[PDB]
């Protein structure tokens, strides 16, 4: 029928559940399941040394360190330095069995308990690709992946050439399309939609075609934004289709090498390009050997037909494995639809956005801009007030922006004061930023404890600001106030709540300081003369430089004002180096006959030799050439040289995490060696390649 | 400097070193 022709299977198969079971075993060719498997275990391979963080775990986990970490639970907790590397040790080695199809089963788990284990351990290291990867790796140990190219097919006579069932098949070609679909659905975000989020990105030289008949504004707006909005929403259509697959695979792969470049994302976009050729007939890989001459073809793998296989069903009675097979399809496809919508259960992880960072497929559509961050403390006994510096005792800045991060980060710091004579204190935070442009605002209350403050898994924060969504139309006002300000001038715009207020110290570089309000009403007072001024609608304010001042809000809707500054110093500093450099010129052109001034003779030196100290004047400016020098000639370097140097970089990434493992699997078995001799080896480990 | 002072801790106008904006999916060394 046209139907089945169309969708590769009937309605009468889903009539019954034998019929439905029988559809999901049917026999296929394993030739396309395992070249992905191998290419997802080699892909695998090289990012265990370099985004998983393998070559810097003795600086992550070093022994006797005061760290605040943020695991998804908090009775989970790492192991010791060496008994890290040996997790690590046997991830690899999992990885590796899984791309030769040695012992697949056993290689599946050995890279899946390590993986997931790590990737608790640490909730500001989740994304959306991290993520991918350990879905994968669950799905594909319950598969039939090593029967066509694999070692375990010369080990055994039964798993060489064999079939596969259909639901294999089913599933991964499923989870492919979930990434595409779900992601374009997110994209459909008003932000998205104008163009507010990467709204910078059309000025790589990638796009240079496009601007030969687009304008700036113009291509970032259609292709940037509306052009990935379509491919993702119609990504997966095009690619079950055989007769757009062709339309398809180049649209994505195209898709797919340019966002390798504009991005770092890692492994990303080549684990979605080997992941297109699923949807491709599942014997595409054995067509293309027969294409091969004789003499290559015996040192390629087998081009017969494969033989059958107890996996399947042949048109018999299907029996447990075949039935759990078509359970397992239809639970974990369901699963994974509804999880990125499950963020109205879990509300105690809900700020601004929906939810943890990792498992919804939105990507690159909220950017955020923090502008500062004040961390006080109370002492408990004394009562004396004090200031911490923001991410003391952190490894990430992720904490800014989740609620439960900052619990954990609070419970963490009280542990830690009492030993530098801090008796229970009580820690406060004050955080701005700013989401896609938007006016910066505070995140939580500043007048709460948040090491008192209560936190639950299912329930709504309490103290957590929530956003202004109704100024949102000021962004349109607040470029055009940008655009028009000068080379040296730069602004901030704040958006405050009512009852609430904010100090701020002016450093004395910062002269011409002045404050204009834009919306609602405030009171301004200068704290060294304890004077109050109340300013309007459009008015303007001069302030004072290194002192301090107030801003009330006494309106009872949220005020909106801007800060608007020079440094000065700078700026005198600046025309100062100009001069400096204009003499100089007059000098070498042949003007200024006059004898040079004792300071001017370093410049045309160059060297302080044999003579007293420069000045800090003649420094900065003999520091400022030599950085334009350096700049010029790292513009001016061939590409074979920057090949060249970003191969020995990754030499040495791999180098040294295959060294510093040895050491540390040779003290876990052996024993540990003289400091002496440790201090040695590291510093073996710690050498440059060639 | 795990301990502050109050000039330092309320300078609102300071050069922000993180002034790029993240994007939460890009891999940070
Ligand atoms: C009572 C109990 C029974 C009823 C309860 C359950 C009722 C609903 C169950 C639905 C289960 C679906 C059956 C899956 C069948 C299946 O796997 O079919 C496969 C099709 O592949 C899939 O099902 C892939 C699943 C993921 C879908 C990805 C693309 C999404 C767009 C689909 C638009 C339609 C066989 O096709 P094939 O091998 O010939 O390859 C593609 C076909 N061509 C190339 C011709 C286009
Ligand atoms: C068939 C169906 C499927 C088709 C598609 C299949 C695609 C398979 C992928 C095969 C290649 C995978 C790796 C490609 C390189 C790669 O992943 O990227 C690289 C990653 O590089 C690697 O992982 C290693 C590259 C090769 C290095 C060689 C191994 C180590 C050094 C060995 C010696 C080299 C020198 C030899 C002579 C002395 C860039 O990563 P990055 O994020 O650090 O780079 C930054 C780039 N920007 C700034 C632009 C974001
Ligand atoms: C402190 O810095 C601010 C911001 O740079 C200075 O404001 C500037 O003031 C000058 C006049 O003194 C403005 O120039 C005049 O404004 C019109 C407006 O349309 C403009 O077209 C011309 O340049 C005109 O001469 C200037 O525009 C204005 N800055 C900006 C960015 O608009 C202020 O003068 C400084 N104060 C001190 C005491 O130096
Ligand atoms: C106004 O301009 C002055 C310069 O005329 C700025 O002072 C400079 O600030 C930068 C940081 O923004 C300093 O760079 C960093 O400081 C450390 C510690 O001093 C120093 O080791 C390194 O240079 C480091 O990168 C810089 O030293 C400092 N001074 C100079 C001469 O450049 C000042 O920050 C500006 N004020 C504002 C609020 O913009
Ligand atoms: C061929 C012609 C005439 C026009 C083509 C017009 C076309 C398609 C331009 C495309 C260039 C462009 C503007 C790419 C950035 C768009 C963004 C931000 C996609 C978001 C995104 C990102 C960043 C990823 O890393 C992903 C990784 C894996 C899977 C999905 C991913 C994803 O959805
Ligand atoms: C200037 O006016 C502000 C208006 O808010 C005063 O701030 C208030 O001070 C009283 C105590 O005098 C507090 O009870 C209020 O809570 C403060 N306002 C807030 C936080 O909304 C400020 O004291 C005045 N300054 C001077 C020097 O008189
Ligand atoms: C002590 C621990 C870390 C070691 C053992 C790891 C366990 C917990 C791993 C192995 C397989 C994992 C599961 C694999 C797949 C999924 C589906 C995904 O949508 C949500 C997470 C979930 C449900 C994982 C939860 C964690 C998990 C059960």
């Amino acid at each position: 029928s046209r139907i089945g022709k169309l969708l590769g299977f009937e309605w009468t198969d889903l009539s019954s559940w034998r019929r439905l079971v029988t559809l999901l075993n049917r026999p296929t060719d394993p030739a396309s399941l395992a070249v992905f498997r191998f290419l997802f275990g080699f892909l695998m391979v090289l990012d265990i040394p370099q985004e998983r963080g393998l070559s810097s775990l003795d600086r992550k986990y070093l022994d006797g360190l005061d760290v605040c970490r943020f695991p998804l639970l908090d009775a989970l907790r790492p192991l010791p330095l060496d008994w890290m590397y040996l997790v690590y040790t046997i991830m690899f080695l999992g990885a590796l069995g899984m791309m030769l199809g040695l012992c697949y089963r056993i290689s599946c788990v050995l890279f899946l308990l390590p993986y997931w284990y790590v990737f608790l351990l640490d909730k500001t290291s989740w994304n959306n690709h991290s993520y991918l990867y350990g879905l994968l790796a669950f799905q594909l140990t319950f598969m039939d992946a090593n029967h066509y190219w694999s070692v375990d097919g010369l080990l055994n006579a039964h798993r060489r050439n064999a079939h596969v069932p259909l639901w294999n098949y089913a599933v991964l070609r499923g989870q492919i399309f979930i990434v595409y679909f779900i992601a374009g659905v997110a994209a459909l975000d008003a932000d998205w939609v104008e163009g507010y989020s990467m709204e910078y990105l059309s000025r790589h030289w990638l796009f240079s075609p496009f601007k030969l008949l687009l304008s700036e504004e113009l291509t970032s707006l259609l292709v940037v934004h509306w052009g990935g909005l379509l491919l993702d929403l119609s990504a997966g259509f095009l690619l079950f289709f055989d007769v757009s697959r062709s339309i398809g695979l180049f649209f994505v792969s195209y898709f797919h090498c340019m966002n390798s470049q504009l991005f770092s994302i890692g492994m990303f976009s080549y684990v979605m390009l080997a992941s297109s050729p699923l949807f491709c007939s599942p014997e595409w890989p054995r067509k293309l050997v027969s294409y091969c001459p004789r003499r290559l073809q015996q040192l390629l793998p087998l081009k017969a037909a494969p033989q059958p296989s107890v996996s399947c069903v042949y048109k018999q009675k299907p029996g447990l494995r075949h039935q759990l097979g078509a359970a397992f399809t239809l639970l974990y496809l369901l699963e994974q639809l509804f999880l990125p919508y499950s963020h109205f259960l879990t509300q105690g992880y809900n700020n601004w956005t929906n939810g943890l960072y990792g498992y919804s497929w939105d990507m690159m559509v909220h950017s955020r801009s923090h502008q500062h961050v004040k961390i006080t403390y109370r002492d408990g006994r004394t009562g004396e007030l004090g200031y911490l510096n923001p991410g003391v005792f952190t490894q990430s800045r992720r904490w800014k922006d989740h609620a439960d991060m900052l619990k954990q980060y609070a419970t963490c710091l009280s542990r830690l004061l009492p030993k530098y004579n801090v008796t229970e204190p009580q820690i406060y935070f004050d955080i701005w930023v700013s989401i896609n442009d938007r006016f910066q605002q505070r995140i939580f209350d500043p007048r709460v404890d948040i090491v008192q403050a209560a936190w639950s898994p299912f329930q709504r924060t309490s103290w957590v600001q929530p956003l202004l969504m109704d100024l949102s139309p000021w962004r349109a006002k607040l470029q055009e106030i940008k655009s028009s300000l000068d080379n040296h001038t730069e602004v901030v715009f704040i958006a405050d709540f009512p009852g609430l207020h904010l100090e701020n110290f002016v450093s004395e570089d910062l002269g011409n300081t002045s404050i204009q309000l834009l919306q609602g009403e405030v009171t301004v007072e200068l704290v060294a003369e304890q004077k109050n001024q109340t300013l309007r609608e459009g008015e303007k304010m001069q302030l004072p430089a290194g002192e301090y001042h107030k801003v009330y809000t006494t309106s009872p809707s949220p005020s909106c004002y801007m800060y608007v500054y020079v440094n000065t110093t700078e700026l005198a500093l600046e025309q100062d180096l100009a001069y400096l450099q204009e003499l100089k010129e007059k000098v070498e052109n042949g003007s200024e006959t006059g004898p040079l001034p004792p300071e001017l003779q370093p410049l045309l030196e160059g060297e302080v030799k044999g003579g007293p100290e420069p000045t800090p004047l003649v420094q900065t400016f003999l520091r400022r050439q030599q950085r334009l020098q350096e700049i010029e000639r790292r513009r001016n370097t061939p590409f074979h040289e920057r090949f060249f140097r970003f191969l020995l970089r990754k030499l040495y990434v791999f180098r040294r995490s295959f060294l510093m493992t040895c050491i540390s699997l040779r003290n876990l078995i052996l024993g540990r060696p003289s400091l002496e001799q440790l201090a040695q080896e590291v510093t073996y480990a710690n050498l440059r390649p060639f | 400097t795990v301990f502050l002072d109050h000039e330092n801790a309320n300078k609102i106008l300071n050069r922000p070193k993180r002034y790029n904006s993240g994007k939460l999916e890009e891999f940070v060394q």
